[PDB]
């Protein structure tokens, strides 16, 4: 994947982990504004290997790592649908689940018939059992280093998002933690792009000078 | 590394921040990569990631896969920076015939001694005294065949004179089942040692592929015949249920009371180290 | 028993489209997966579940609706080829198969 | 080898309808019989004729056209049920079968 | 199996009803195991189950695990492919240095002859005549090192005098890649034969697990050298794809035109049979 | 076969791949032969092939051909249903008049008892008296004709004193229709047994091909009399349809609840076995 | 009556761990709260409920499981104090 703006001479490719440093505060703030306004503004563009423009729905932009909720309505919907598909791939297990649900429905139905008030029921479904169990991704994160790892896991799980972008998220992690994040990104194959106001020493990064010239580093 | 990580339960494995993440339904455990030495997977329900496999290739740790029978099937072979076990197999190819005959004779002596001692616990003095006489009469190269002669006395004492190993019965199938479980455990220990199980201690018969582990598991064999003697009236399913409790039951090692897995592990390690060092000490196990 | 199911019906009217959406949602709720338009399949555990599924499908069929049910083995299901004017890979005898970049 | 073939394609444009008529006439000329809308089948003598038929179908597929090909035995073909919202009798286990007045 | 399945994409793999199940968010596809020969995982984001690994070990399918760079990292080696392995180990220990040096010398003669045939097809009379002279000058124990000289003159004539095998260029990278793939297939064939892969037929001092498979894979190197020579101007990715096209292409064996996997299997079978029978017939492969 | 296929419509019938092929201008349908028990052609416009007739003879499926009035005209009788027929002919010629008169007397007692049970269930009382007392009064050779008196009192009590069996009314027409269908099924069962259908167990002077099948079908007449009594007000077409519903309905045998075809087959089997074994056990059928 | 309950058992085997989880879930379902590992308490209304609870605990005790039961007053139950954590050489740093 490649990103292109009017400041660059040629579009630079983003593969696996990528660190982009902008030495101009105006170009950095205007670039983040172009990231949040990407749907509104046509200046900033992104061309994949197919050389096709992507909608903002396919771009995942995350600034605050701790403030980003892992559990969402769409994420829980895709997770519950995934578990329902996994249970549907095995006929015998789903048959046993239908038998147990039939037994529980028979017991609760008998208790309802024992009551003096009329009771009407419909049925119990596997999706209602998963939602009743509260299946969700683990919400336990001790540090931002683990939270960003969970963000990379959910990002690699989401097929619709073709790119994940972090804005000034590298200032929290130590150099060694940055090395572990880059190695985990290379192992996960996902495309991650970082935007930093200042350069980081010891790691390979693309430095954008105030002259607008882009140069590789390490 | 030092600790040997073995997974007997359903679980998933991941690699994050130089940390192996093992996730099971009960709890999640994170283990440092430098602490792990050998990795073994007991069951077929374990899930692993190719990234963790690559990290294991960089860490040189040996990956062992097993089938539903728990017998080790395949192992991970890296193209570079190979593990030291592959260098240790050459010593197994260099094992001398004198050391193999000494360890084999010691193993047969331990098994026969355990059979006679078990017959003494069953309060048959004549049969246990005969098996003990055959134990004191055992010699190298086995010209007397006192092991095959002690067999018929042991089985005839246990299950009666009418019973035999050749006949088809739930008792013989139970004995083959217990020998299959013990062969799986000892074979897993030999696979952990890295030595090829196709090379046996017995020089006569190479037919079996498990010959090394089958020869190492002989001193622990009578412990199965005891439970098979107590439960002999029960159906083969009940005999399998009783034989399945041997993993939970604890036995007395010479040093201390231990589980069967640790005892078989220490015995196998002493056997391999003794074979490579040419008979420093022979591990002895008594019921 | 592999149950292959085709579904067609006149879609012109709004009520017909609503009935089509309802029937499709009912098929998805019952465990059926849509391979393509009008094409669906579901794995039935045994003959009893297959008969009950046939009765349920007859009960839930919309007005003017038409559904074709066929019974197929796993070997025939893996031999299913779908050509879009791109054909299914399982029918191909090609030696090398690339899930990834085709280069 | 019993060849079951489903055919779908957007019919909106006039060129698309003409292409659909041409493809259907080509299917009828090749020996395929239409059981219902988008539903067809043909009996192939052997695997060679089946492969040649697959290549011909890929060559004659119209733009936007989609064709699903499945291989089925005679026993599965006789077990084929068709339900028109009225289900095929072959799937029914009914003891008495009336071709005639149902009274 | 006839089919080489390469997975470069993130997905989950399961085993259902003797069928390999590829599950992804975009699509799911099932491929039968009997049709699958080799399974290659080119990325670290792929997930697999130990049950599918056990089914692959029982199906005797080579599983290759690559790195993030896509270069192969580690391949799965089954412990017991067939019961004839334990019986073949005794024959491998009983092999003679005359049979090993003879078969290895004939194999090196076939490799140098294949290089002279490649230079002859490339219309170099002086280079193929010199390599043919080294082929006629090859002797036991290799005192003149005519094989290494044939390789140095081969690569130096093909890629230029400034080229060398110790360079880091993508040419040597693709050469080591093709040698790693062919070494993996030949090593899997040696695992099918059951003989020890670590024991080489040339130098008993060199200890490597890939030594034997390399000695068996020596005559087939020029096939990789041809595509490497044609695609040398192309990028390493296209060169890797052209290297993957070798499995689809067919080559002419002395008997008839066959696939590469069948030629390697039958060639390794004739090599093992010739080693056990002490040089009854030596299989010869020509371009 | 479990299925009774009735074709009232013009069409062509062929035999393809062990499948009955119904070909018509409006639609074509294929029905497997193993599921088909009885084939009924109710019109004269149906076409069939002699190959399908041969496949129906090999499948032992009863084929009935009706007239333009839809009343059955002629049914197909296979020459050899099974090889045991030629051996059973000698036993039928060796039968004794005591066994024939005994089995026939017991069968007539079962029919009169079933009529008394029908009147008892219909709550027709003193009619069930005359029937019951006639049943207790039945004797060998039938000198009192209590069977004919039981039939006359049965029909005269059910349909009224003015009713008679010699009338041309649709009641007697439906009675003869049901007796013709049940006589066709019982005759087909006798063809399956192999014994001669023309030889009766009651009167050796009366010569008719349907005599034996009528003697076996005597106890089941009241089942037709019930539906004929309920539908007597309905038109002859609806009465014929209700008569066709008897094949779909199930009846309770002494052992369990079974279909009419299975009860007729097992009943005829027990009757033939009782005739060959000289009255070992007499099957009894009750409403 | 305030019931203080201690629970211990060998956890080594998998069956023993499963039995421990089952017994703990049974204690939570009966109204007992875990102040710490092996440490639990529950407020019993009277002596009858205490006796029935003793019988139920004896019935639900896992194999090799050991339970210690002590009666404490409600005011003494509130008096429960939970503490959660002389060297010559004190080392702040690497412990060598």
């Amino acid at each position: 994947m490649k990103i292109n703006f009017s400041l660059l001479d040629e579009p630079m490719e983003v593969n696996l982990g990528t660190v982009l440093v902008i030495e101009d505060v105006s170009v950095f703030a205007q670039l983040v504004k172009e990231f949040y306004q990407y749907d509104e503004q046509s200046n900033l563009t992104i061309f994949d290997s197919k050389i096709r423009s992507i909608r903002s729905s396919e771009l995942l932009l995350i600034t605050d790592i701790l403030g980003y909720d892992i559990n969402t309505s769409q994420v829980l919907k895709l997770l519950h649908t995934d578990i329902v598909s996994q249970l549907n791939d095995k006929p015998e297990v789903r048959s046993e689940i239908d038998s147990l649900v039939s037994l529980i429905t028979d017991i609760i139905m008998a208790e309802c018939i024992e009551n003096e008030l009329d009771i009407e029921y419909d049925e119990i479904t596997l999706l209602e059992l998963i939602k009743a169990l509260g299946v969700r991704i683990e919400t336990k994160s001790c540090t931002v280093f683990e939270k960003i790892f969970e963000i990379l896991q959910i990002f690699k799980y989401l097929v619709k998002k073709r790119i994940l972008v972090f804005v000034n998220s590298l200032s929290y992690f130590s150099k060694d933690e940055i090395y572990q994040i880059l190695e985990y990104t290379k192992l996960s194959q996902a495309d991650v792009l970082f935007l930093e106001p200042r350069q980081i020493e010891g790691i390979q990064q693309f430095i954008l000078d105030k002259d607008y010239i882009l140069m590789p580093y390490n | 590394g030092w600790r040997t990580v073995v997974v007997n339960i359903h679980s998933k494995l991941s690699y994050k921040n130089n940390h192996l993440i093992f996730r099971n339904s009960y709890k999640t455990e994170m283990i440092h990569l430098s602490e792990i030495d050998i990795l073994l997977l007991e069951t077929t329900d374990i899930v692993l990631t190719t990234m963790l496999v690559k990290r294991l290739v960089d860490e040189n740790i040996l990956v062992i896969f097993c089938d539903d029978k728990r017998l080790p099937t395949a192992f991970l072979t890296p193209y570079y920076a190979r593990h030291d076990s592959s260098l240790q197999i050459a010593r197994q190819i260099a094992w001398k015939e004198n050391v193999k005959c000494e360890v084999w004779t010691a193993i047969i002596a331990q098994k026969i001694l355990n059979q006679s001692y078990y017959l003494g616990e069953c309060s048959f003095f004549e049969k246990s005294q005969s098996i003990m006489e055959l134990y004191h009469g055992l010699e190298r190269f086995d010209p007397s065949n006192r092991e095959g002669h002690s067999a018929r006395i042991y089985f005839n004492t246990l299950f009666g004179n009418d019973f035999t190993r050749e006949s088809d019965n739930d008792i013989n199938a139970a004995l083959d089942y217990g020998y299959t479980l013990l062969l799986s455990m000892f074979a897993r220990e030999v696979v952990v040692c890295g030595c090829m199980t196709q090379i046996g201690l017995k020089h006569a018969n190479q037919f079996n592929q498990f010959n090394l582990a089958s020869d190492i598991m002989e001193p622990f064999r009578p412990i199965i015949d005891r439970i098979v003697y107590q439960n002999r009236h029960n159906n083969f399913v009940k005999i399998k249920k009783e034989l399945f409790s041997i993993f939970s039951e604890t036995y007395l090692y010479n040093g201390k009371e231990m589980y069967l897995s640790n005892i078989v592990s220490d015995y196998t390690k002493k056997v391999i180290k003794a074979l490579n060092q040419l008979g420093e000490e022979i591990p002895e196990f008594r019921i | 028993m592999r149950m292959i199911l085709m579904f067609d019906m006149p879609t012109d009217t709004a009520e017909e489209r609503k009935a089509y959406r309802k029937f499709r949602k009912f098929l998805l709720s019952e465990g059926f997966i849509m391979h393509q338009f009008s094409v669906y399949s579901k794995l039935l555990l045994n003959h009893t579940a297959n008969t009950a599924m046939v009765g349920r499908l007859k009960a839930n069929n919309p007005k003017k609706g038409n559904i074709t049910i066929l019974t197929v083995t796993e070997k025939q299901f893996a031999r299913m080829i779908y050509l879009y004017g791109n054909t299914s890979i399982a029918n191909s005898e090609e030696r090398l198969v690339f899930l990834g970049d085709n280069y």
